[PDB]
């Protein structure tokens, strides 16, 4: 389990994981707000 | 002292020496002892400040709403028409306040040193701790205890905590502090922040 | 034909 | 270490000596290696056989009682979906602050063991359990059984793991069950008790 | 307005566009059957190029004279959110990063072989420095007012 654990660490598996669920945030923020070219919060 | 949390070990350079001192320091802002002094200052008068905002924002709209007075809100205050343009008013307390925190700054920065009056040579104030002058400051000349101390600083995070709410409940709903409350008593499981809004 | 095209629009 | 054990005439891992609660040697896929995967996995088992025997529990006694002509309360499955006085979020808000009091609480004891066995507001009360999962005090242990031999402490360990395991399984038999046919647990049994030959789940 | 632009709520080639576009889409809808899921899906279509028209009009943007909105990144009051507003909030999520990256190195300097955890990341460290970029203008200010942020 400990070298399991320290394969799952590596660069390119940590690197895949981090882009995989930036890239589902930024999907599910783009089908939630569906488009928009300014900030009209403030 | 207490913990802020059980079974979390304080950080070693929160010694428990300072006033009000719970050992909360979980992101490590106040490492250098340098961070630590200017924090230190930051939160007494941040929040000394605190203290009496909301109790001015506070106050007056219970005595309103009881009705000796008619007063606008805090949020309709600076909508009223004074003696003076707001400009003036501005201007001046720019300038009152420009002297004073720079003379809080100097003595900061060099404690010990701005304490003699400039206009009369022979006041003077007594030597004590950075953040606590006394002397001409405390005329009741009430007991600098190290339990008032920590009241003052409970307070202060009250106050915090009671201005952040104000501003963001009253910019959520219109309504005012009080009456939000008056509101929430009216029927609690159904006007409460989930059930509106 | 129309179904297997609107499995892709459930949601 | 001759123990009963899952698969008659293998080898059990090294990782299980055999001194804990309810041991059988089961572990293949070697989850629990290192000591504090096997607290954590120790904690969780727990945690859910005690969680899964509650809902097991509310899941099939009132059901089969309202097979009888005794109660009215509606299907385990709609439950949700039928009104009550508040909205849901405000319920699930208030049970999420009450349930994480308590779970700070626990979460605490199992980092630090013997740090959070004092009350806080009036110091005169205290815990006396001597041990991670186990509370003891008068609050959870208020007859007094806990506190015993280890031999029956061991026995009594087991038994409740056991159940807790037995609930947990019936748990997702009947969630499964009634997704997958449509219908009470308790008609499914009348069902298949009724024509045993026929009625399973190929029908 | 500025610079001889148009409001988009009052120009007419934006309205010719949206017309445009929403005959285009009507073309292909009438070849399904009204049942049909293609029907549903180009339904949905018009309705969100409907929705983001309304949008761009209601969100005060100015049409050129060909008909495409024009972004002002010059500083003007009206504007607050065309440039300056977006700006700010990527800088401070940029600077979070940068910052989460650069602790990460010195937390590994100390160590006599730091190549190895260059290489296989350690999670534990990693997610204790990483909240701790969310107060990062003022631990940048307070290092560089100290000192500690050039090597010398
Ligand atoms: C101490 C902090 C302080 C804070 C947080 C506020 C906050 C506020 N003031 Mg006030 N003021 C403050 C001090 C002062 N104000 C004023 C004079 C005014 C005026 C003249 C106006 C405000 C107004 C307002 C509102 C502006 C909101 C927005 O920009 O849209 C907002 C509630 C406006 C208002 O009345 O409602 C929007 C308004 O026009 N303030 C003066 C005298 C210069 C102050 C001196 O410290
Ligand atoms: C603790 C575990 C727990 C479990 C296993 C379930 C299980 C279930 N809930 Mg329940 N709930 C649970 C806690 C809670 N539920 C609810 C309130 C609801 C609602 C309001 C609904 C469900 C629904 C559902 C069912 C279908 C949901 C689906 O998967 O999509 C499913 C059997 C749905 C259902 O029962 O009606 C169709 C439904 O919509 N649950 C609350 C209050 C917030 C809970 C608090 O812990
Ligand atoms: C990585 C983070 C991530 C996050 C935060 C969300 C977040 C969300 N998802 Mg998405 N989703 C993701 C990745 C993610 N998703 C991936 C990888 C898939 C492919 C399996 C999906 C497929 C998906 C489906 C099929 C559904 C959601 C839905 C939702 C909502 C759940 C409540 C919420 C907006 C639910 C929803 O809101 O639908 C309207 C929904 O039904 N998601
Ligand atoms: C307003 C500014 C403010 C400042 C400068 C301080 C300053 C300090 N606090 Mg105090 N405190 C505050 C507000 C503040 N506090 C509030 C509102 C509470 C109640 C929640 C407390 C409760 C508190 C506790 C319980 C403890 C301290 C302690 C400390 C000291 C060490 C931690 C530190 O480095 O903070 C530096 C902080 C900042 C630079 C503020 C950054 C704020 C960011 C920008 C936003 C926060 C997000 C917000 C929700 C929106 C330091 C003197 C510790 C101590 O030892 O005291 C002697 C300690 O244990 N504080
Ligand atoms: C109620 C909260 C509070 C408390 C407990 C303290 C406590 C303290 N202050 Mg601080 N202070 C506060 C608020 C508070 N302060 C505010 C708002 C300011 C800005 C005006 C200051 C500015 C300040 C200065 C300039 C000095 C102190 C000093 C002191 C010490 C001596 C005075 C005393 O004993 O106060 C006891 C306080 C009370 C019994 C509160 C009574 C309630 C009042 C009357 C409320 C009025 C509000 C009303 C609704 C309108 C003591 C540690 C002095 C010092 O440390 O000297 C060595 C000193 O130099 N304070
Ligand atoms: C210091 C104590 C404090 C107290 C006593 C109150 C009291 C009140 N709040 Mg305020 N509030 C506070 C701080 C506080 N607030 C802070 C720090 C925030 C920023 C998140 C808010 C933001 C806020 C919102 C967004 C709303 C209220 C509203 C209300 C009322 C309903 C309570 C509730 O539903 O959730 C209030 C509690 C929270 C949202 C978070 C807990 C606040 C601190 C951590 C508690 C200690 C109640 C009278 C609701 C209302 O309008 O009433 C009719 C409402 O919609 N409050
Ligand atoms: C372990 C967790 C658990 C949970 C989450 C629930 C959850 C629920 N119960 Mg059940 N229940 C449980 C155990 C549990 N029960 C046990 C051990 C028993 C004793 C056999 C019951 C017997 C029971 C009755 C008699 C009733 C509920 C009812 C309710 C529902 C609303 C009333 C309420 O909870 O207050 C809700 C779905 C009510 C219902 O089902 O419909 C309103 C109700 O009348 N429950
Ligand atoms: C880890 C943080 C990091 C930081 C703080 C900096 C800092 C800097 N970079 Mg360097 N750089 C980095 C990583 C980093 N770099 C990497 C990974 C590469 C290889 C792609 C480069 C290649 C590079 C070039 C070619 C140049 C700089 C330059 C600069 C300077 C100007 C800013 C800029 O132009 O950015 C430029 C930024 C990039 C092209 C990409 C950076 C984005 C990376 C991927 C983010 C860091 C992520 C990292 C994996 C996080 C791990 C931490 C985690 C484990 C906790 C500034 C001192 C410029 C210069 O010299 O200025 C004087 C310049 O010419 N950098
Ligand atoms: C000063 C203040 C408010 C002052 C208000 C005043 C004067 C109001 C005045 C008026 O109302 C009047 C009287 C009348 C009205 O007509 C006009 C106005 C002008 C409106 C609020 C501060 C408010 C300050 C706040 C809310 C600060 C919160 C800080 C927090 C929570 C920090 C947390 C941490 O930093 C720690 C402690 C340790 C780290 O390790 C971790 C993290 C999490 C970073
Ligand atoms: C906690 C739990 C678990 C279930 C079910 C849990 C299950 C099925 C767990 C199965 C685990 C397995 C098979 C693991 C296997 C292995 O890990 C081993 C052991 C060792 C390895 O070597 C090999 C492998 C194979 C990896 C269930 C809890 C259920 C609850 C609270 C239900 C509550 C409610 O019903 C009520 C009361 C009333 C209803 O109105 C509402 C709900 C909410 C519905």
């Amino acid at each position: 389990m400990r070298d399991l654990k320290t394969y799952l660490s590596v660069a390119p598996v940590i690197s895949t994981l981090w882009f995989a669920a930036l890239a589902g945030l930024l999907i599910e923020i783009n089908r939630l707000f569906p488009d928009a070219l300014i900030f009209p919060f403030f | 002292k207490g913990e802020w949390l059980p079974g979390l070990a304080s950080p070693d350079y929160l010694t428990g020496s300072l006033a009000g001192d719970n050992g909360f320091d979980p992101l490590g802002l106040a490492e250098d002892p340098e961070n630590l002094k200017w924090f230190v200052q930051a939160e007494l008068v941040h929040g000394r400040w605190a203290m009496l905002g909301v109790a001015g924002m506070l106050l007056p709209e219970v005595f309103t709403k009881i009705g000796i007075i008619n007063v606008p809100e805090w949020y309709d205050a600076g909508k009223e028409q004074y003696f003076a343009s707001s400009s003036t008013l501005f201007v001046i307390e720019f300038i009152l306040f420009h002297y004073v925190e720079i003379r809080r700054w100097q003595d900061i920065k060099n404690p010990g040193s701005v304490n003699q009056d400039p206009i009369f040579k022979q006041y003077s104030l007594p030597k004590g701790e950075v953040g606590y002058p006394g002397g001409i400051f405390n005329p009741l000349n009430f007991a600098p205890t190290q339990e008032a101390k920590e009241k003052e600083l409970a307070n202060g995070r009250l106050a915090m905590l009671a201005f952040l709410g104000f501003v963001v409940q009253h910019n959520v709903t219109g309504k005012g502090p009080f009456e939000n409350l008056l509101q929430h008593l009216s029927d609690p499981w159904h006007n409460t922040i989930v059930q509106t809004f | 034909s129309g179904a297997n095209f609107a499995r892709a629009f459930t949601v | 270490p001759d123990r009963p054990i899952w698969f008659p005439g293998s080898t059990p891992p090294e990782w299980l000596d055999g001194s804990l609660p309810g041991d059988f040697g089961f572990d293949p896929l070697g989850l629990s290696s290192d000591p504090d995967s096997l607290k954590w996995n120790v904690q969780a088992e727990i945690v859910h056989c005690r969680w899964a025997m509650l809902g097991a529990a509310g899941i099939f006694i009132p059901e089969f009682l309202t097979k009888i002509g005794i109660l009215n309360t509606p299907s385990w499955y709609t439950a949700g979906e039928q009104e009550y006085f508040t909205d849901k979020t405000t319920l699930f808000v208030v049970e999420l602050i009450l349930i994480g009091w308590a779970e700070g609480r626990r979460w605490a004891d199992i980092i630090k063991p013997g740090s959070v066995n004092t009350d806080p507001v009036f110091p005169n009360n205290k815990l006396t359990g001597t041990d991670v999962g186990y509370p003891g005090g008068l609050w959870f242990d208020p007859l007094g059984w806990g506190s015993g031999s280890p031999a029956k402490l061991k026995e009594l360990r087991t038994k409740e793991i056991k159940n807790g395991r037995l609930a947990m399984l019936a748990v997702m038999g009947a969630w499964f069950q009634h997704i997958y046919t449509g219908t009470g647990p308790i008609d499914n049994l009348f069902a298949h008790l009724a024509d045993p030959g026929h009625a399973t789940i190929f029908a | 307005d500025i610079s001889g632009l148009t409001p988009c709520k009052d120009s007419k080639q934006f309205a010719k566009r949206e017309k445009q576009q929403i005959k285009k889409l009507e073309s292909s809808l009438k070849l399904y059957a009204p049942e049909s899921a293609p029907a549903l899906a180009l339904n949905a279509q018009i309705e969100k190029t409907k929705r983001r028209f309304d949008n761009y009009g209601k969100y005060g943007l100015l049409c050129g004279s060909d008909g495409l909105p024009h972004l002002i990144v010059n500083g003007d009051q009206r504007h607050w959110g065309e440039f300056i507003t977006p700006g700010i909030l990527f800088l401070y999520i940029a600077g979070w990063i940068g910052w989460v990256g650069r602790s990460y190195l010195i937390a590994i300097s100390g160590e006599k072989k730091p190549a190895m955890k260059e290489i296989i990341i350690d999670v534990p460290l990693a997610s204790r420095i990483i909240f701790r970029g969310f107060i990062w203008p003022v631990a940048a200010y307070r290092e560089f007012l100290n000192g500690d942020l050039i090597a010398k």
